[PDB]
RNA sequence: CAGGCCUUGACAUGCUAGGGAACCCGGGUGAAAGCCUGGGGUGCCCCGCGAGGGGAGCCCUAGCACAGGUGCUGCAUGGCCGUCGUCAGCUCGUGCCGUGAGGUGUUGGGUUAAGUCCCGCAACGAGCGCAACCCCCGCCGUUAGUUGCCAGCGGUUCGGCCGGGCACUCUAACGGGACUGCCCGCGAAAGCGGGAGGAAGGAGGGGACGACGUCUGGUCAGCAUGGCCCUUACGGCCUGGGCGACACACGUGCUACAAUGCCCACUACAAAGCGAUGCCACCCGGCAACGGGGAGCUAAUCGCAAAAAGGUGGGCCCAGUUCGGAUUGGGGUCUGCAACCCGACCCCAUGAAGCCGGAAUCGCUAGUAAUCGCGGAUCAGCCAUGCCGCGGUGAAUACG
């Protein structure tokens, strides 16, 4: 996660397409649930301490 | 098999350039690094260099060349 | 087979629709 | 590379989430960013007092924010302006204008994340790293507590060689689910590097 | 005919929040037909336990919708009493129609 | 990567300093970024009749302390992961033996999936592991009827459609149930073999769960972090190209090479999931992608939706074919500022290699393999034949 590229919130894309979510957290750019607005490695990170209410270890 | 839509797409910053030549003249080649943009009539005969990526390619269009991108005739890579 | 575009079981496989597999 | 976080692990019974609340599909992510904001905030400012957890609960428009400390007499402040400019930066955060709560923690020694921060402190100040874990163990022993474990990482001393000190007594059954088994994290960051603390702390079973 | 959903993550906090409801609404209003279990929607995400490759790692969580019904007959004004805010649960969402 | 630009900067905190300061709308140039230029507007705090002076934030120029780096080092590291390995192990306390490293325990006999239990024993216990407590699937019950049903009767546009009812199915919370408990035989015991009853036995089936440690294993490119290095560029913005190059070599897969098959028509049975700038019933246009119109749905109540293999009927008649759909020409639809490089989808034409694959080599022991479809995450669209899930049909074999 690059300063810089941290620009990616923007009232101005300049397009729509330009719009890429990113990792609130971390900053990823890859893997990026929409759900939680995190990535998937501060989504496990976060699950494992509790701090993601209703989430929890799925078995069956 | 290709296909765009109704509405051709032609980027404005050479569209209005060429008919200005064609205003005016013929004058000489161009520089543009809009490939994306379709041929139309009014460009022929003119002469038009595209960024390859590195330089730009003096390409001379013909009659047959219509409907074509630029950049089809300004190839990318260097091979062998 | 199933990478026929033209077949039923292309359409299907493709997971798409059109002459050869209607939506009725 | 195994063992998974044991709170993490034992989410559905003998521990609780530490933010409670519901939330749709719209709206889940965005409480979530705030949430984090929040123990952000808290953790940078309340460090001193020794905050071993923060509770969030929300129902509309209003966030319980239970904060557990050690020493509540640092978060209360003189006559109770700390917990005012406090609420001031939360309402300053989030618009959602919400209270604050204080809860003391008995026997902080008790808490693995206090421990850890303990240790923490005690390596950061440069201590003997295996004393300063035999030490605290001990201590967490001494008062209830069935079980401690406590683990530091490499550059012990600032050796160029990474290691691992080990130090744990009692019963620490990590794979016994109703365990009920507090863990804890502290970094410590030297001028040689940063070393990771984890305390694991066993108490009573069913 | 007052329409309630009662939606959260925690299966406990439903279940018994929702015979609380029921209770006020006995004794000031009719049979209450209760609560009713609905299914749950159960949304999964699987991740990769490391950083970096090991694509066979995963390790999934799943975040479960419990839901409920309630639905109590003559919405009598003298229900509304007991009913109104007298509430414990704090992470159940309620929903109500006529 | 090429080119056009920017530097107290796209982001944080602070200092000196001239001047203007909140801010709004234009013009030139340009591929955009940027550079340049012009015009509206002068609220606050104090002093003054006024002119006006000084002043805080904020914004622009110049300088300073700094930002920034996906630049190097994973043998400087945290965290997290892989691995031997779900393997049956690794240790401690006290005692005893040995000058000592160490040993005993943990060895032995029986048993177990198991350092599982039993018996014996200079050992007696204990901890991390095993097992168990957690989840799902199996049978039953209680609690509940916007899902279910001529179970039951009345009505029926005969569709659970209307009345009506929680009996059944289902839904989702709690609870029961299985413990070698009972019988025979063997055994010192733990247990082994068999039988009864039972929905289920000897761990009922499947998950979660992975010890002391090993590989100076992987990752400073997710994040954090020591050290080192660049600071008109190793930072920063944009247009375009590249990550998609192709004489070749390998891995993982997809579709096949057909008759236990391919095609067309009609017809039947599922589970788990997703759905508001969303799923899109139904009507019209279109051969179709799709377009126009438009009902319902905050969704056990509407939609995605068709499940496919299967069944019935018909066609093909062993041929590179009505097998197989690569390649290529042409005409279109949709997303998107934009499909040349480099999207997917529809229609017409094209109709390749391929006749079950050398040496070698892989998976799986039961609802498994094989086979058939269905959904989801990311995402405007999609190169998904990938991944993660769901159910349908359902084998062979294990002497050792
Ligand atoms: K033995
Ligand atoms: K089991
Ligand atoms: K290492
Ligand atoms: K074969
Ligand atoms: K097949
Ligand atoms: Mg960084
Ligand atoms: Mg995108
Ligand atoms: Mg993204
Ligand atoms: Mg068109
Ligand atoms: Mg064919
Ligand atoms: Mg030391
Ligand atoms: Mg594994
Ligand atoms: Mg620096
Ligand atoms: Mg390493
Ligand atoms: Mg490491
Ligand atoms: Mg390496
Ligand atoms: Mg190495
Ligand atoms: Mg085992
Ligand atoms: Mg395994
Ligand atoms: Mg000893
Ligand atoms: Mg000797
Ligand atoms: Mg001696
Ligand atoms: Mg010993
Ligand atoms: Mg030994
Ligand atoms: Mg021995
Ligand atoms: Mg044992
Ligand atoms: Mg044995
Ligand atoms: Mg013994
Ligand atoms: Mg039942
Ligand atoms: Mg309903
Ligand atoms: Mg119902
Ligand atoms: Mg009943
Ligand atoms: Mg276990
Ligand atoms: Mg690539
Ligand atoms: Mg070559
Ligand atoms: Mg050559
Ligand atoms: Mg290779
Ligand atoms: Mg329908
Ligand atoms: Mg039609
Ligand atoms: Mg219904
Ligand atoms: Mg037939
Ligand atoms: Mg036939
Ligand atoms: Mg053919
Ligand atoms: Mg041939
Ligand atoms: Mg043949
Ligand atoms: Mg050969
Ligand atoms: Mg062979
Ligand atoms: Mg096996
Ligand atoms: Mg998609
Ligand atoms: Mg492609
Ligand atoms: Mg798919
Ligand atoms: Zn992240």
């Amino acid at each position: 996660a690059r300063k810089a590229l941290i620009e990616k919130a923007k009232r101005t894309p300049k397009f729509k397409v330009r719009a890429y979510t990113r990792c609130v957290r971390c900053g990823r750019a890859r893997s990026v649930y929409r759900f939680f607005g995190l990535c998937r490695i501060c989504l496990r990170e976060l699950a494992h301490k509790g701090q993601l209410p209703g989430v929890r270890k799925a078995s069956w | 098999p290709r296909s765009l839509k109704k509405g051709v797409f032609v980027d404005d910053h050479l569209l209005e350039k060429v008919l200005e030549l064609n205003a005016k003249g013929e004058k000489r080649l161009i520089k543009t690094w809009s490939r994306r943009s379709t041929i139309v009539p009014e460009m022929v005969g003119h002469t038009i260099a595209v960024y390859n990526g590195k330089q730009h390619v003096p390409v001379y269009i013909t009659e047959n060349m219509v409907g074509h991108k630029l950049g089809e005739f300004a190839p990318t890579r260097t091979y062998r | 087979g199933k990478g026929d575009r033209r077949t039923r079981r292309g359409k299907i496989w493709r997971g798409t629709y059109g002459k050869y597999r209607p939506r009725k | 590379g195994n063992k998974i976080h044991p709170i993490g692990f034992r989410l559905g019974i003998t521990r609780d989430w530490e933010s409670r609340w519901y939330a749709g599909k719209k709206q889940y992510r965005h409480l979530l960013l705030e949430d984090q904001r929040i123990r952000g905030l808290l953790e940078k400012e309340l460090y001193s007092a020794g905050l071993a957890r923060v509770d969030i609960e929300r129902a509309a428009d209003n966030v319980a924010v239970t904060v557990h400390v050690a020493k509540p007499g640092v978060v209360i402040g003189r006559g109770g302006e700390r917990i005012r400019v406090l609420r001031e930066e939360l309402a300053k955060l989030t618009g959602k204008n919400v209270a604050l709560n204080v809860q003391e923690v008995q026997n902080p020694n008790l808490s693995a994340p206090l421990v850890a921060q303990r240790v923490a402190e005690q390596i950061e100040r440069r201590f003997a790293v295996r004393r300063a874990i035999k030490q605290a163990v001990q201590r967490v022993m001494e008062s209830g507590a069935k079980g401690a474990k406590v683990i530091v990482s490499g550059r012990i001393g600032g050796a160029e060689q990474a290691r691992t000190e080990w130090a744990a007594q009692g019963r620490v059954p990590l794979h016994t689910l109703r365990a009920n088994i507090d863990y804890g994290f502290a970094l410590a960051r030297t001028t040689y590097g940063v070393l990771g603390v984890k305390a694991y702390i066993f108490l009573g079973e069913v | 005919k007052i329409r309630i959903k009662l939606r959260g993550f925690d299966h406990k906090t439903l279940d018994a929040s929702a015979q609380k409801i029921v209770e006020a609404a006995r004794r000031s209003g009719a049979q209450v037909s209760g609560p009713i279990p609905l299914p749950t929607r159960v949304r999964r995400f699987t991740v990769i336990r490391g950083p970096f490759k090991h694509k066979d790692s995963r390790e999934h969580f799943e975040l479960r919708t419990h839901n409920r019904l309630v639905d109590i007959i003559n919405p009598n004004r003298k229900t509304i009493e007991q009913l109104m805010t007298l509430d414990l649960p704090t992470g159940v969402e309620i929903e109500i129609k006529t």
